[PDB]
């Protein structure tokens, strides 16, 4: 029924089947992560350490190839394109600790950490961001400790009844933000303390990266 | 740029057994389906082998089929064809011909500049040997079929080539109506049925040539005699 | 003295589009209208072609 | 009576073709949607395909021979049992295939993911699983056949050997069992507060239903027939509960379909883009 | 001070505009178009399935001989296809994934690509080497690529998500000319069938009518309360329709100079996504975040059908030239070619 021209451009669609079939295999093997956090959040320390529009990075660790990508750059509406990362592994979220008592330099008048709240609170309860997991770093922690003893926790949390130490100071923050999940059983938040020196924040993320995969497995087969 | 070598002809003893390569440079190899067209010395273009995109389809002429085989090296782009029992009907020019198929794509568009070898079905017609010209002038060529080549999709799979002399053969006309690649506007080629023409308007020196009509409705493809042109 | 260049450009553009010539929306409408009834039978997602005539039987 | 004999014709059919029809579902979702083509899908089907034909020959043969009398051809009696058999044990060792690939998403995720599985060594585990359920109990069927005496009931011939169910009820039933336990009670401890208290709760209680379901639908007759051949009761008169114990090795086949493939995330997609 | 009173003339001038509009909107088309007979029920099957995206396609468009077709997926795929024998000619692995629009080139030699990389990507169709190549990157974006249209082998106009439109040359790969105006992210454009005009639709819920060779914008429609996502062209030039989040599409008239009809029903209460036109214009076809496509009268504002088929926004759609049928992309990965029977 088909011509001799017709036969062989059947042909060719077929190869090109095999080889779509043949990349999308391979690409959900790979890990995707949406890289997210503030200006001077210390996130472009955390890709270093993971060695104009949108930035890929890639890297494999333990078999496992992760591709995070980094949307800092743009500057255009969120919603328009916040869609497109609907389906990654995890979203890497970066906070600065050293920032509690710092000021938004636009607006002059909100907290530097009171502004990572607002975008921590729309990205972990977006609907887009259901079933995706969060992977929080809370970074500068060696700066943290110094300016905690000069400016004290007050300054960004009023309504905060805790001592000045080190440990529950970082404590009060972490609490925070995982507070500001309001899908506690669809999602989990895995917080973090990186610092410019640290050596472990991959390891960190690959433990992560672990869970969820093992958690969405159990979910699939109906499990969970 | 593109470039199809062919290697590996000469004299052989009859009986015995050759392989022929043709190595490609400047394409996508892997892309492109293969041909191997040979040319007996003063006489005209016959199709041999086929082999596909991917290795898949392969075909042969009936005069060929079971003592040759043809394959090919994607990765080292080189299109073979072992030759076995080589008789004295086998002596002729062997060209490697690429021709890739999709909608709207140019088939048998790039000839090799092929290899001699020398040993010790719609029946397509062009009764005019050869054509008196002079340059300038207006000339029509005839090519019938026995078989009508307009298929149901509607397109009509005959396919017009020129060897000038010495020189390999090269795409004019392709699916009866298609202006091919490089091909001045001047040539035309027109058709209905078993019927077709092709018309050089304002003929021109090297217009001048052997001028065959291949169709390529179904395997094995088979040409025309071949309409020689003179000054 | 950002504000007050923009305020000039954006006042400057409202001039223009202000100035242009604007019909009736009746004629307009009828223009619309006319052009649907001319081209009406050339329409096949308006009309379907019979069998025969559809590419995509 | 007659009576009563209509009324059971009547329901052994209906579990027949929610056997037939609960399993073409799942073999339905396998070749309409290409996005199940993952090693859990392939096991499905082919659990599926064993299930499938348990309501296509096993109980439609059944229906007649047991209520209304038809004497079985000593052809059919032999295929009838072989056939029988073979579907059952595959239903088994399917299971044993699924829940081993479950295991080994949780215990080994990295290598589980990152590894690339063609259909060529797919194919090989589900045909390893249609030879070995032959095995246990293919050649042994047609082995014994001569054992039976003339006129004897269309049941296996080693029946009269105790012995000979230890082994294959060990090798089909015992083993299966002890597999699959393992294997749940590891996909348990892959998770490592109320929300996590709740979660592993919610866990716990679904594997459980899993080993549960099929250990309930084949202890029974399995444990049966070896007390009754240890006292040379195997050949005679059938009591009525050792024909529900029967009829519960079948129900597996009904309620697989359900468990396995209906509860999984990608199946459903498949089943409501059909039915919508 | 200096900056209070102009801010005021930009107030006064806003009235005067829309004053003039009030005076030539002596009638309405709902009262022009009461008297023609509606056009009953449209009924469309899927005459083709295009199966083969792995991922949620963004974009499609037809070639001009109403044939083939280019989809955009985010699996990073480029894909061309042969509608009537659902053959793929070609697959272009894209660069970058993240890709949001695809334009055919008219001649049907090349296709545009671009995304959240800030970049159009020529690709060339027709070389010796029988493969697809980048012929051309034009970067100069600072904001994500939303639409890319071709006026011809050498111009390209891209809107983006930085607020403004450009004509690209591109032979030099340089922006002759730069639309700006708009204070939110140009989501779409449309160009005029004569390809002087083109007009694009933001996020700042306005549609600005642009000339190309001059180079600045002639009219501004207003009148949507939410982000335009779609715009299209009446088949004659003289009036588009948009389609916006709001659950709405206005038919705008560019010599009135004013909307025009308003097509929305009560059980729509979800974003649109694309908007076209039949080759008549008679019908309004609009793709929904409800993963349906729904058929509009565009003379009467009546849903003459709705094409059900996708299990997932519909994305993008598009007529063929000639009117034969139309195709509709969805983030379920699907193509589907519908058109009637007699
Ligand atoms: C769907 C379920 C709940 C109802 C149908 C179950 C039917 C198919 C099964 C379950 C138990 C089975 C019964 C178990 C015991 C006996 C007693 C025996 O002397 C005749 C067969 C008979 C009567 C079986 C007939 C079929 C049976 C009734
Ligand atoms: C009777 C026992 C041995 C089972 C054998 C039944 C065989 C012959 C039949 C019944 C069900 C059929 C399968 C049903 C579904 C599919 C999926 C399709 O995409 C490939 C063919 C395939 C795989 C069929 C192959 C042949 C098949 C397996
Ligand atoms: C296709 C699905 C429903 C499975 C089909 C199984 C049922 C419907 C079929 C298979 C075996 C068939 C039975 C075979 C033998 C007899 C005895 C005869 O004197 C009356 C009909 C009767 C009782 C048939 C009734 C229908 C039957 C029970
Ligand atoms: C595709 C599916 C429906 C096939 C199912 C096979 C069933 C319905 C067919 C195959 C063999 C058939 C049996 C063949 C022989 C007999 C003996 C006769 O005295 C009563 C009918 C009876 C008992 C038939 C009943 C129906 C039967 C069991
Ligand atoms: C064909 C599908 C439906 C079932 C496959 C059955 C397979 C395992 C084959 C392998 C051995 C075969 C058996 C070999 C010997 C006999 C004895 C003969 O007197 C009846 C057929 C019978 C009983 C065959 C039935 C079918 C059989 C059991
Ligand atoms: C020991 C003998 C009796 C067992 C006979 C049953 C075997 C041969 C049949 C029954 C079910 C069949 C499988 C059904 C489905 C598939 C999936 C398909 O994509 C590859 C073939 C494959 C894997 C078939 C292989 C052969 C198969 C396993
Ligand atoms: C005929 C005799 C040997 C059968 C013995 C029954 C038991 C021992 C056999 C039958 C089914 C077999 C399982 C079938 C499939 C798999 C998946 C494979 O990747 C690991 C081994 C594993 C888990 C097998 C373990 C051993 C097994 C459970
Ligand atoms: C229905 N009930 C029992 C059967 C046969 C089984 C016997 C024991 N295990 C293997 C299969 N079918």
């Amino acid at each position: 029924t088909l011509s001799a021209e017709d036969k062989a451009a059947v042909e060719r669609s077929k190869m090109i089947d095999r080889n779509l079939r043949e990349d999308g295999e391979k690409a959900a093997r790979e890990v995707k992560l949406l890289l997210l956090g503030a200006g001077e959040s210390g996130k472009n320390t955390i890709v270093k350490q993971m060695k104009t529009g949108i930035v890929e990075t890639h890297f494999t660790f333990k078999d496992l190839h992760f591709k995070m990508f980094d949307v800092g750059a743009q500057r255009s509406e969120r919603k328009k394109w916040i869609h497109c990362f609907e389906g990654v592994t995890a979203i890497i979220f970066c906070v600065a600790l050293s920032d509690y008592d710092l000021v938004l330099a636009e607006d002059e008048e909100m907290n530097r950490m009171h502004a990572s709240m607002k975008l921590f609170d729309s990205i972990c309860n977006n609907k887009w961001f259901t079933d995706t997991s969060i992977i929080l770093f809370l970074n500068k922690k060696d700066l943290f400790e110094e300016k905690i003893k000069k400016s004290p926790l007050t300054i960004c949390y009023p309504e905060y009844a805790g001592s000045n130490t080190y440990e529950e100071a970082a404590a009060y923050i972490q609490c925070q933000f995982e507070d500001l999940n309001k899908r506690k059983d669809t999602k989990e938040i895995y917080t973090h303390f990186t610092c410019s020196t640290d050596t472990k924040n991959v390891q960190f993320v690959f433990d992560a990266v672990t869970d969820v995969i093992i958690k969405n497995n159990l979910k699939d087969c109906g499990l969970f | 740029d593109v470039q199809l070598v062919e290697s590996g002809g000469g004299l052989v003893q009859p009986g015995g057994s050759r392989k022929l390569s043709c190595s490609a440079s400047g394409f996508a190899f892997s892309s492109f389906g293969m041909h191997w067209v040979r040319q007996a010395p003063e006489k005209g273009l016959e199709w041999v082998a086929y082999i596909s995109s991917g290795s898949g389809t392969i075909y042969y002429a009936d005069t060929v089929k079971g003592r040759f085989t043809i394959s090919r090296d994607d990765p080292k782009n080189t299109l073979f064809l072992q030759m076995t029992s080589l008789r004295s009907e086998d002596t002729a020019m062997y060209y490697c011909v690429r021709s890739i198929y999709y909608y709207g794509s140019s088939p048998f568009d790039f000839w090799g500049q092929g290899t001699t070898l020398t040993v010790s079905d719609i029946v397509m017609t062009q009764a005019t040997s050869s054509v008196p010209v002079t340059p300038g002038e207006s000339v029509s060529i005839s090519c019938r079929s026995s078989k009508s080549l307009l298929h149901s999709n509607g397109n009509t799979y005959l396919y017009w080539f020129l060897q000038r002399p010495g020189q390999s053969p090269q795409l004019l006309i392709y699916r009866m109506s298609n202006l091919a690649s490089g091909v001045p506007d001047r040539f035309s080629g027109s058709g209905s049925g078993t019927a077709f023409t092709l018309t050089i308007s304002r003929l021109e020196a090297e217009d001048v040539g052997v001028y065959y009509c291949m169709q390529h409705l179904e395997y094995p493809l088979t040409f025309g005699a071949g309409t020689k042109l003179e000054l | 003295t950002a504000s007050i260049a923009q305020a000039r450009k954006l006042v400057e553009q409202l001039k223009m589009e202000a100035n242009i010539d604007r019909i009736k929306v009746s004629k307009a409408a009828a223009d619309l209208m006319a052009y649907c009834e001319a081209h009406a039978k050339e329409d096949p997602l308006l009309t379907p072609v019979p069998a025969s005539e559809n590419p995509f039987r | 009576s007659l009576s009563t004999r209509v009324t059971l014709a009547f329901f052994m059919s209906l579990v027949a073709f929610a056997i037939m029809l609960g399993n073409a579902l799942v073999i339905l979702a396998f070749v309409v949607d290409k996005n199940l083509r993952h090693r859990s899908s392939y096991f499905f089907l082919n659990l599926a395909i064993s299930d499938f034909f348990v309501g296509v020959i096993s109980i439609p043969l059944y229906i007649p021979h047991t209520l209304f009398e038809w004497d079985f051809g000593k052809e059919i009696c032999v295929f009838w049992l072989t056939t029988d058999y073979l579907l059952c044990t595959a239903s088994v060792y399917n299971i044993v295939l699924i829940s081993y690939d479950r295991y080994l998403s949780v215990s080994n995720a990295v290598s589980y993911r990152t590894q690339h599985t063609g259909v060529l060594k797919i194919v090989t585990l589900m045909v390893a699983v249609w030879v070995l359920a032959f095995l246990v109990n293919g050649p042994m069927i047609l082995v014994s056949e001569s054992w039976k005496d003339e006129g004897s009931e269309c049941e296996p011939g080693f029946f009269s050997e105790w012995y000979i169910l230890a082994i294959t009820s060990f090798l089909e039933f015992v083993i299966p069992v002890i597999l699959v336990a393992y294997f749940n009670m590891n996909i348990y401890w892959s998770l490592w507060e109320h929300v996590e208290l709740l979660r592993a709760r919610r866990l716990a209680k679904s594997l459980a239903i899993l080993l549960g379901v099929f250990a309930v639908c084949w202890a029974p007759y399995s444990l049966f027939t070896i007390v009754l051949s240890f006292y040379s009761s195997a050949t005679g008169p059938k009591s009525v509960w050792y024909r529900i114990a029967f009829w519960l090795q079948w129900f597996n086949s009904f309620v697989n379909p359900l468990l396995y493939p209906l509860c999984h995330k990608r199946f459903q997609k498949a089943f409501l883009k059909i039915f919508c | 001070s200096e900056l209070d009173q102009l801010r005021q003339e930009a107030e006064q001038l806003k009235n005067q505009i829309r004053d003039a509009r009030k005076a030539c909107a002596d009638a309405t088309l709902s009262q022009i178009t009461n008297n023609i007979d509606p056009v009953g029920r449209i009924q469309m099957r899927t005459r083709r399935t295009l199966r083969g995206h792995l991922a949620k396609i963004y974009a499609m468009h037809w070639g001009t001989d109403s044939r083939l077709l280019v989809s955009a997926s985010q699996d990073g795929k480029l894909i061309i296809w042969d509608s009537y024998t659902t053959n793929k000619v070609h697959a272009i692995p894209l660069r970058s994934s993240w890709v949001m629009t695809c334009a055919y080139a008219p001649s049907g030699n090349y296709v545009a690509c671009g995304g959240l990389d800030n970049i159009c990507s020529i690709y060339n169709l027709k070389t010796r080497e029988g493969n697809v190549r980048v012929s051309r990157e034009l970067a100069g974006h600072t904001g994500y690529l939303s639409c890319c249209r071709f006026l011809d082998d050498n111009q390209i106009v891209t809107s983006s998500g930085d607020t403004t439109c450009a004509l690209w040359d591109i032979e030099t790969g340089q922006q002759t000319t730069t639309f700006t105006g708009h204070t939110g992210d140009v989501m779409s454009l449309s160009l005029a069938p004569d390809t002087r005009l083109f007009v694009s639709g933001a996020c700042d819920a306005s549609a600005k009518l642009w000339d190309v060779r001059e180079g600045m914008c002639r009219q501004t429609f207003t009148g949507h309360e939410s982000d335009i996502n779609a715009i299209c062209f009446f088949p004659n030039g003289n009036a588009f329709a948009t389609g916006s989040d709001d659950a709405t599409c206005r038919l705008f008239d560019l010599r009135a100079d004013q909307e025009l009809m308003t097509y929305s029903h009560d059980n729509i209460i979800c974003g649109i996504t694309s908007v076209s036109f039949s080759k008549s214009g008679r019908l309004l076809l609009a793709g929904y975040d409800d993963f349906n496509c729904n058929v509009w009268d565009a003379l009467k504002a009546d849903r003459a059908g709705v094409l059900a088929g996708h299990d997932n926004r519909v994305s993008c759609l598009g007529v063929t030239d000639d009117g034969m049928a139309v195709a509709t992309g969805s983030w379920d990965s699907f193509l589907k070619i519908w058109n009637g029977s007699s």
